[PDB]
């Protein structure tokens, strides 16, 4: 039986970048061989293993996260990088060993007048750990006072929405993220 | 990305309609926001995603566009918003950009400068400099030129000028004009002349003097 | 109650090093998208630097490697140190919170940062004269040449002339010095009726000057 990666690659919907999916994948053998030539993806970059020579390797558990971003976050799903995404969205540890796989998928999550369905955490006190996922949505409280869930001045909603349109530049246009780590 | 902003000076009276146009390079649907700045003072938000109204901002302000195209519109202005403006690109980390910025003055009907010009002291010749000061004083608009003479050579690169801020009670502008050369160059010439062109002068004016005749 | 209070703003020379602080109260640095923004006299707003909540920061192209911001939660205050300080660093700098994707909300007064080289100069006060030829209005003024650093202050007849006076903004030579020049307007047939003086005054350098302003004989 192979592995279930068109479940991932070609799902309907992807998950919003802070509420990220994560698939466990286990007992299959996958042909990395055939994601790599497939030339329709913008992003292809693998720490810690050559790409083409996967193939030929047995990991004991492979984690398929995916989600949306911008097309100028995604340079942020890397190790050590440093913003938005990165901080406070979905974090890859320094050490990591795997690869990031992206591509534009303006076609399928833009809509006109903007998909509000895919949204991003704004505000986060602390950074997240690696591998972290925070999906609550509590005011986020910026000074002395606290909030009691009004939102107002210095109390803030901590998500916002990318509001992806078709018409976007391609910095602002929607990018689905495939990140696959090897334990 | 850049931000361009038209136009860069404005000309209104209290009670008209202002708009002000920031334009993007790239579509960046409704990340903007606008400020007003007075002299000395701190920017201050007015607007916010691009037609959010900041709070405690009157409501003659509004914002309003999407994409590349973006206004801000005073719906009726009044004394106190008569101050520079400007655009700024939102959700643009590690990198937001500003507008050039507008500038919003008192119109009021066209007035011609009074142009004066002024040879070097005796006492700053002594000191081996030479200054010529050619003034322009309550004009409106604000646009207007200088042109230094030097026995008919036009000057470039020798001097500075600044201008004062719209008069609070003409709204005219005066403008100082200062052309700097060493006593050794000053004393090679005789005519030192200023031409001024400007919208209240059918054609340019020309003060002059000549070196040593008073 | 909400405001931020800069300090530590002055004159340096090039190369040298100073410390911004914004004590802030109202809201709660750390809590905040913080940030520095510049602007040179008579241009516009620059970007400087920004501190997440998080702790992570980033720094606009021309201040990497010489500016470093942080802040201090037991003080409530956020900082800026600025190192191989530059003469194109002239400016005012604000802090700012960032409430929503860059929108400043909160703003300090600004502190001034001066950089040159220059040293403290006194000004040379010469006559504008006026025309030795018309009738109607007559324009007399001083120049204030070669100070350091701002600001002067000019008065005519020890504050007894106000009406028709024009003191010009200051320009910057190449030298490094400022000058400016300091005008009024009067009616012709008082040049020999009325005195015409400017006092010019600079703090920095302790100096006073008094300038009778007479037409050339
Ligand atoms: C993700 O899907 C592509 C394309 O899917 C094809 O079209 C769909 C509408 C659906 O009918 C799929 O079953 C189709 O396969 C896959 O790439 C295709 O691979 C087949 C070989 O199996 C090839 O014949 C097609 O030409 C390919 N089409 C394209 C557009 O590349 C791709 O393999 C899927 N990803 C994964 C991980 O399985």
């Amino acid at each position: 039986n192979l592995c279930p990666f068109g479940e991932v690659f070609n799902a309907t919907r992807f998950a919003s970048v802070y509420a990220w999916n994560r698939k466990r994948i286990s007992n299959c053998v996958a042909d990395y061989s055939v994601l790599y030539n497939s030339a329709s993806f913008s992003t292809f970059k693998c720490y810690g293993v050559s790409p083409t020579k996967l193939n030929d390797l047995c990991f004991t558990n492979v984690y398929a996260d995916s989600f949306v971003i911008r097309g100028d976050e995604v340079r942020q799903i890397a190790p050590g990088q440093t913003g938005k995404i990165a901080d406070y969205n979905y974090k890859l540890p320094d050490d990591f060993t795997g690869c990031v796989i992206a591509w534009n998928s303006n076609n399928l999550d833009s809509k006109v007048g903007g998909n509000y369905n895919y949204l991003y955490r704004l505000f986060r006190k602390s950074n997240l750990k690696p591998f972290e996922r925070d999906i609550s949505t509590e005011i986020y409280q910026a000074g002395s006072t606290p909030c009691n869930g009004v939102e107002g001045f210095n109390c803030y909603f901590p998500l916002q929405s990318y509001g992806f349109q078709p018409t976007y530049g391609v910095g602002y246009q929607p990018y689905r993220v495939v990140v696959l780590s090897f334990e | 990305i850049q931000l361009t902003q038209s136009p860069s000076f404005l000309s209104a009276s209290i009670g008209d309609r202002v708009t002000i146009t920031c334009r993007a390079s790239q579509g960046i649907s409704s990340y903007l926001a606008w400020y007003q700045q007075k002299p000395g003072k701190a920017p201050k938000l007015l607007i916010y995603a691009a037609s959010t109204l900041q709070s405690g901002v009157p409501s003659r302000f509004s914002g309003s566009g999407s994409g590349t195209e973006f206004t801000l519109t005073i719906s009726s202005l009044q004394p106190e918003d008569f101050a520079s403006y400007y655009c700024q690109q939102l959700n643009s980390y590690p990198a937001p950009v500003f507008g050039p910025g507008t500038k919003v003055d008192i119109k009021r009907t066209v007035a011609a400068p009074s142009v004066f010009i002024f040879p070097p002291s005796d006492e700053q010749l002594k000191s081996g400099t030479a200054s010529v000061v050619c003034l322009l004083n309550n004009f409106y608009p604000r646009e207007a030129k200088v042109q230094w003479k030097v026995d008919n050579a036009l000057q470039s690169g020798n001097s500075q000028e600044s201008v004062t801020e719209q008069d609070s009670k003409d709204s005219t502008y005066s403008l100082s004009s200062t052309l700097t050369l060493s006593k050794a160059d000053y004393e090679k010439h005789k005519v030192y002349a200023c031409e001024v062109t400007h919208q209240g002068l059918s054609s340019p004016v020309t003060k002059s003097f000549n070196r040593g005749e008073c | 109650q909400v405001q931020l209070v800069e300090s530590g703003g002055g004159l340096i020379q090039p190369g040298g090093s100073l410390r911004l602080s914004c004590a802030a109260s109202g809201l709660t640095v750390n809590r905040n998208y913080m940030s520095w923004i510049r602007q040179a006299p008579g241009k516009g707003l620059e970007w400087v630097s920004v501190i997440y909540s998080g702790g992570s920061t980033f720094y606009a192209d021309s201040v990497k490697g010489r500016f470093t911001i942080s802040r201090d939660n037991s003080k409530n205050t956020l900082s800026l140190q600025m190192n191989s300080l530059r003469a194109e660093d002239t400016a005012i700098y604000y802090c700012a919170r960032d409430f929503y994707e860059g929108s400043f909300d909160i703003w300090g007064q600004g502190t001034m940062v001066t950089v040159s080289s220059a040293s403290t100069k006194g000004p040379s006060v010469f006559p504008l004269a006026p025309s030795s030829t018309s009738g109607g209005t007559a324009a007399l003024g001083c120049l204030v040449k070669d100070y350091f650093p701002e600001p002067v202050t000019v008065s005519w007849n020890s504050g007894a002339l106000t009406s028709g006076v024009h003191t010009f903004p200051a320009v910057l030579q190449s030298s490094g010095l400022y000058s400016l020049s300091s005008v009024v307007t009067v009616p012709s047939s008082s040049l020999g009726t009325q005195t015409y003086i400017c006092n010019v005054n600079h703090k920095p350098s302790n100096t006073k000057v008094d300038k009778k302003v007479e037409p050339k004989s």
